[PDB]
RNA sequence: CGCGACCUCAGAUCAGACGUGGCGACCCGCUGAAUUUAAGCAUAUUAGUCAGCGGAGGAGAAGAAACUAACCAGGAUUCCCUCAGUAACGGCGAGUGAACAGGGAAGAGCCCAGCGCCGAAUCCCCGCCCCGCGGCGGGGCGCGGGACAUGUGGCGUACGGAA
RNA sequence: GGCCCCCGGCGCGCCGGGCCCGGGUCUUCCCGGAGUCGGGUUGCUUGGGAAUGCAGCCCAAAGCGGGUGGUAAACUCCAUC
């Protein structure tokens, strides 16, 4: 089936074909606003593996994000404090750019419920992304049982809480020895557990 | 029981048992184990010889259960079994010798402290001492390795 | 400041711990709540064991625990396959099934098949309607018990096989255990180099020809 | 002469009979399928090769094959990936050489 | 020099929907000190703690192994007891500091993309009738619109699956 | 203990629809998520120590592959996802 071809082609990103296209796409995207609703998914394939479905009430915003790290917002330098914390230039945000991308798509379209995102290119200055969104109150989603989990109000603002695939990754949770921080729910919760004087009745 | 404590008997007296030349100030030494090298050194190196310094090899992902090997002495090996195995034996007249599975009772190694009574055995165990073996043989028994 | 002899001891009360003290005044109230909730769940699953489903027998890991045996999480697929219970159905008759369990040795497998067989013997499957089709048991074994089973269903008891008094053949007596262990240690230690020197010597014998 | 099972040394541990079950289906992942192979190489004649790959082919042609690997390791990352790539490149280069000779 | 497809884009007080603020004990994501300790202090510590911003729910988060182990092996997540003030970190000073096993509380497991087969077999909105209507649903009937082949629905997902 | 309201929850009947929904045995086919993994790096973070986890930047994959197997690397068997 064509999707497997498309998939394998897109892995040849250093190839002559895909490099040509990526350059032309990235030029084109750069010549638009920072947030615009793509009429259809640039990457159909990827979108399907991430859970897009080509029916009504699935949406896709292409969102630009400025690239590079995070300089410490303090006037001049003047991070007054112990010279551990004197750093301002070479320091780096916890979440990814892709998460930031989703978060912004989420912010803008409050009714819409961020499902998942994928990449469409990168300049020196910008990255580009494509956030799949969903109306939780369009009948075609509501009545389809397999999606109607997103219409539940626990799934409000997934991206804001660190719950999309992208913003999950910063949280630092997976099974096995390479984690332990996040061995309750999350990073914060384990610390909480580990720094509770459990003070029993009888002692 | 505050009733019994010392502050009840100190009521009335000025200094509260802390003296009046020197007082009860907050932290005159430094907090805690401060000064281990300087200014508390003598206490450290006459009641904790060897506090300071590294020694030996690091071992990163220590898991204690690998090195699990609870020992038992010949001293009290017969304790593992009901008296009537040690009694139906020194009797019987077959020269039978009853088995003692030490690993069942929760000891892996059998070390050799103590006098073993002149009364044959078959000791099943994961590990043995040299002496524990020897004593067992001298009783007229047989050590038996188990996985 | 330390004064004459004592453990040079490190307490961990430097963070704001009184902000995170966790009292246990619940616990009685808790213990009850669980207990009510427990009795409710029994009553809901009416003649079904209060326990839960049946669970496999399983040995612990590590040299330490090794000798003991617990209840496992669920019966493997091979064990269901050999017993002849369709895995999707086994859930519906109160048989725990995990499918992530390997099955290394055949001693642990046949035991766990035996478990399921025994379960299926002493199980009282009620028919779907009061009108009785196949599988569903007789109204005798139904009226005589729509009874719950208190406690864990067919409990595992870690058990020992009594060894009778032998005679000690002149061979057991001959054995030198401690030595044997020392030897067995050194051969694991030295296996690998010995093989490298032999590989060296073999190369020297072949090199002599050419 | 009496071979008690031991808890320590080479053929150690509790002696138990082994069943030889069907290996889990999870274990066969990454096995190259006839149809996937066809797709993979169907695309290597559309898309062609990357720049670093091409540069390595040119090294391999010259028979300077250590420098080829030194390059691929710095480029790809590991040794084992670099070595596996160098074999593919040498295979490609050979099938060109066979194709030319006709 | 028109008319017609589509593509990409606009504008509507267009028809019908949703989002905005609050609360914040508990919860998720960021951000993030300095008093303080070290008898001084800069790494360390205080602390991923206070303050700061964001977003929730009746709980949240987590969760059905790219896991543990190295055993005769265990088998999602969470919680307690233990592991253990231990392995480890550390001007190896002050200080800091987990995990597996073991025993419990509870216990529940599943679905896509893909790969394939099936006349798109699917969905939304209109309009007419019968029931039902204070959580807008059922059934029928319309050459009544649209979405959709740049892929909807049934079967199926590694515990194998299809024919 | 009683009576009266209301509401819930479960039991039986009727109708309206939907719904022709198994298992084993042998054969022939089918099979996996990329700017991701991985590497280098710098900064934070961790008990995690020749890098526990998260980041930016650069490189940038494979398919008997990939990941893990708590000391860097090469060769090699195993185990485990
Ligand atoms: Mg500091
Ligand atoms: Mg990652
Ligand atoms: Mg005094
Ligand atoms: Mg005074
Ligand atoms: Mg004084
Ligand atoms: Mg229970
Ligand atoms: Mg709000
Ligand atoms: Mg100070
Ligand atoms: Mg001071
Ligand atoms: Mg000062
Ligand atoms: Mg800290
Ligand atoms: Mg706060
Ligand atoms: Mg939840
Ligand atoms: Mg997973
Ligand atoms: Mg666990
Ligand atoms: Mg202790
Ligand atoms: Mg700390
Ligand atoms: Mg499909
Ligand atoms: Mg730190
Ligand atoms: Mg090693």
């Amino acid at each position: 089936g064509a999707y497997k071809y498309i998939q394998e082609l897109w892995r040849k990103k250093q190839s002559d074909v895909m490099r040509f296209l990526l350059r032309v796409r990235c030029w084109q995207y750069r010549q638009l606003s920072a947030l615009h609703r793509a009429p259809r998914p640039t990457r159909p394939d990827k979108a399907r593996r991430l859970g897009y479905k080509a029916k009504q009430g699935y949406v896709i915003y292409r969102i630009r994000v400025r690239r590079g790290g995070r300089k410490r917002p303090v006037p001049k330098g003047a991070t007054y404090g112990k010279p551990v914390h004197h750093g301002v230039n070479q320091l780096k945000f916890a979440r990814s750019l892709q998460s930031v991308a989703e978060e912004r798509a989420g912010r803008h379209c409050g009714a819409l419920r961020v499902l998942n995102s994928y990449w469409v290119g990168e300049d020196s200055t910008y990255k580009f992304f494509e956030v799949i969104l969903i109306d939780p109150f369009h009948k075609a989603i509501r009545r389809n049982p397999d999606t109607q989990w997103i219409t539940k109000p626990v799934h409000k603002h997934r991206e804001m809480r660190g719950l999309t695939s992208a913003g999950r990754k910063s949280r630092g949770l997976g099974k096995g020895h390479k984690f332990h921080h996040t061995i309750g729910g999350s990073r914060r919760a384990a610390w909480r557990r580990r720094n509770t004087l459990q003070l029993h009745r009888y002692r | 029981p505050s009733r019994l404590r010392k502050t009840r008997k100190l009521r009335g007296h000025v200094s509260h048992g802390h003296g009046r030349i020197g007082k009860h100030r907050k932290h005159p030494g430094g907090r805690g184990n401060a000064g281990g090298m300087h200014h508390h050194r003598i206490n450290f190196d006459k009641y904790h010889p060897g506090y300071f310094g590294k020694v030996g090899m690091r071992h990163y992902h220590l898991k204690r259960n690998q090195s699990f090997c609870p020992t038992v002495n010949l001293d009290k090996l017969w304790t593992l079994v009901s008296e009537q195995t040690r009694v139906n034996a020194a009797k019987n007249k077959t020269g039978a010798a009853p088995i003692i599975d030490v690993v069942r009772s929760g000891y892996y190694k059998v070390l050799g402290k103590g006098k073993l009574p002149k009364q044959p055995v078959i000791v099943k165990a994961k590990f043995f001492s040299r002496r524990a073996e020897e004593k067992i043989k001298g009783v007229g028994g047989a050590c038996v390795l188990v996985a | 400041a330390p004064s004459r002899n004592g453990m040079i001891l490190k307490p961990h009360f430097h963070k704001d711990w009184q902000r995170r003290v966790a009292t246990w005044f619940n616990q009685p109230a808790r213990k009850i709540r669980r207990r009510k909730a427990r009795q409710a769940r029994a009553r809901r699953i009416a003649p079904r064991p209060a326990s839960g489903p049946l669970r496999p027998i399983v040995r612990c890991p590590t040299v330490r625990y090794h000798t003991k045996v617990r209840a496992g999480r669920g019966f493997s697929l091979e064990e269901l396959r050999v017993a002849g219970i369709h895995k999707k159905v086994a859930r519906t008759i109160g048989i725990s099934v995990d499918p992530r369990r390997r099955n290394k040795s055949t001693e642990s497998l046949q035991a766990n098949v035996q478990r399921l067989k025994e379960y299926r013997s002493k199980l009282v499957l009620f028919p779907r309607k009061p009108s009785a089709p196949k599988k569903g048991d007789s109204s005798a074994e139904e009226l005589k018990l729509a009874t719950q089973l208190t406690g864990p269903v067919m409990p595992i008891r870690n058990v020992f096989k009594k060894e009778k008094a032998r005679v000690i053949t002149e061979e057991e007596k001959n054995f030198k255990a401690f030595a044997s262990l020392r030897m067995a240690r050194a051969n694991a230690r030295l296996f690998g180099i010995r093989a490298k020197r032999a590989k060296e010597a073999a190369e020297q014998d072949v090199e002599k020809k050419k | 002469a009496l071979r008690y099972p031991m808890a320590v040394g080479l053929n150690k541990g509790h002696k138990v009979t082994k069943n030889v079950s069907k290996p889990r289906h999870s274990r066969r992942r990454g096995r190259l399928t006839k149809h996937t192979k066809f797709v993979r190489d169907m695309i290597r004649e559309v898309c062609g090769f990357a720049p670093y790959e091409r540069r390595a082919m040119e090294l391999l042609k010259v028979s300077k094959d250590k420098r080829a690997l030194k390059f691929i390791k710095k480029r790809v990352g590991t040794h084992i990936r670099a070595k596996r790539k160098r074999e593919e490149l040498s295979s490609v280069l050979a099938a060109m050489r066979k194709a030319a000779a006709k």
